[PDB]
């Protein structure tokens, strides 16, 4: 029952984004607020290599089961760098404890989200394809540089990245239902 | 006899999503500028542009529009100030238009007394997105707020209305005349400013 995974896919997207919203604000007004680090945040992010859609036209261009297959490897993608930041973070000594709490959270929604989108996939395009090939981030040994200020532009640029694939994929999804269940008359 | 002042570009907005248009505001303490130019790349490009628009945004302004604008992906910008005497260049402003997202106010806002039978009466109030917000496909998603008070209080009520745009008002006070007024945001982003108001008088037999 497509109108149910869709509408926890969205709650659930749309709460990962703001989500990845106020731990970048967070990090940032306590960490990097005073330096150039958007200037060094340019081109940075593990996904830009993937053919996304930049703009309403290309999104309706776009193939219906492509699209979804996009998401869901936007998704997969970010499982690993999701999970060394939480374990970075959680192995410091006097850890923040709101960034710490989001993403955390991050973590454990990004997965069942990836499994409302499995769900839909297989619903949808149930004689799919069943192959991974989403980009590799690789990223873990900046984030564990000594030196502090390449360390807090390595993070930076992981949250700046996280908060624009967050927010990338809870408006595809917005799309989709749009779409699929709606024929564009949301 | 003087260059410009340093300019700053203080101000962007996206209404929809699909354009936007940034602000400058000359210097002050230095000479009047008989030019200006806007120039920005793009993230993961090197390729510099100008200004596709000055005109449309106003005064001291660029225009983007849809075939200039995209999302998840930042501007980096820049205007000169230029005059006979010489020149100066703003601080080099990082913007994704993802963030800078603002929608004009709802429209038609239009209220209605509903006296029904053996049942509660209610104020029922109504309205519509901005024009030129695509909710349809998906791509644009809009909440809606709305506020309303009589003349005098000094406090507004507050009703958060998600993404309907409809809503029912139950308790209110016999004969009192009630300022109503809406606003919306995006998903993510600003609050619009609020429409202007509509006046209903709730009636005596309430
Ligand atoms: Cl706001
Ligand atoms: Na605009
Ligand atoms: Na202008
Ligand atoms: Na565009």
């Amino acid at each position: 029952m497509l109108r149910d995974l869709f509408d926890r896919a969205v709650v659930l997207s749309h709460y990962i984004h703001n989500l990845s919203s106020e731990m970048f604000s967070e990090f940032d007004k306590r960490y990097t607020h005073g330096r150039g680090f958007i200037t060094k945040a340019i081109n940075s992010c593990h996904t830009s290599s993937l053919a996304t859609p930049e703009d309403k036209e290309q999104a309706q261009q776009m193939n219906q089961k492509d699209f979804l297959s996009l998401i869901v490897s936007i998704l997969r993608s970010w499982n690993e760098p999701l999970y060394h930041l939480v374990t970075e973070v959680r192995g410091m000594q006097e850890a923040p404890e709101a960034i710490l709490s989001k993403a955390v959270e991050i973590e454990e929604q990004t997965k069942r989200l990836l499994e409302r989108m499995e769900l839909i996939v297989s619903q949808v395009h149930p004689e799919t394809k069943e192959n991974e090939i989403y980009p590799v981030w690789s990223g873990l040994p900046s984030l564990q540089m000594a030196d502090e200020e390449s360390r807090l532009s390595a993070y930076y640029n992981l949250l700046h990245c996280l908060r624009r694939d967050s927010h990338k994929i809870d408006n595809y999804l917005k799309l989709l239902k749009c779409r699929i269940i709606h024929n564009n008359n949301c | 006899m003087l260059p410009p002042g340093k300019p700053e570009i203080f101000k962007c907005r996206s209404p929809n999503k699909e354009t936007f248009t940034c602000w400058w505001r000359p210097g002050t303490d230095g000479g009047l500028p008989t030019n200006y130019s806007l120039t920005y790349h793009r993230e993961g490009e090197t390729l510099m542009h100008e200004c596709p628009d000055y005109i449309t945004g106003g005064p001291n302004s660029c225009h983007f529009g849809k075939q200039y604008t995209s999302m998840w992906r930042t501007y980096i910008m820049m205007v000169n100030a230029t005059n006979q005497m010489g020149s100066s260049f703003s601080d080099e402003l990082y913007v994704d238009v993802t963030y800078i997202v603002q929608p004009d106010p709802p429209l038609e806002l239009a209220v209605e007394v509903k006296q029904p039978e053996d049942r509660k009466p209610y104020l029922w109030i109504k309205w519509s997105p901005p024009t030129l917000i695509d909710l349809k496909t998906g791509w644009f998603t809009l909440l809606y707020e709305i506020r309303l008070k009589p003349e005098k209080a000094a406090e507004w009520e507050i009703h958060f209305a998600g993404q309907q745009t409809e809503f029912k008002i139950l308790s209110l006070h016999p004969g009192q005349k009630y300022l109503v007024q809406v606003r919306c945001k995006p998903d993510a982003g600003y609050w619009s400013a609020w429409s202007p108001a509509t006046f209903i008088q709730i009636p005596s037999d309430f």
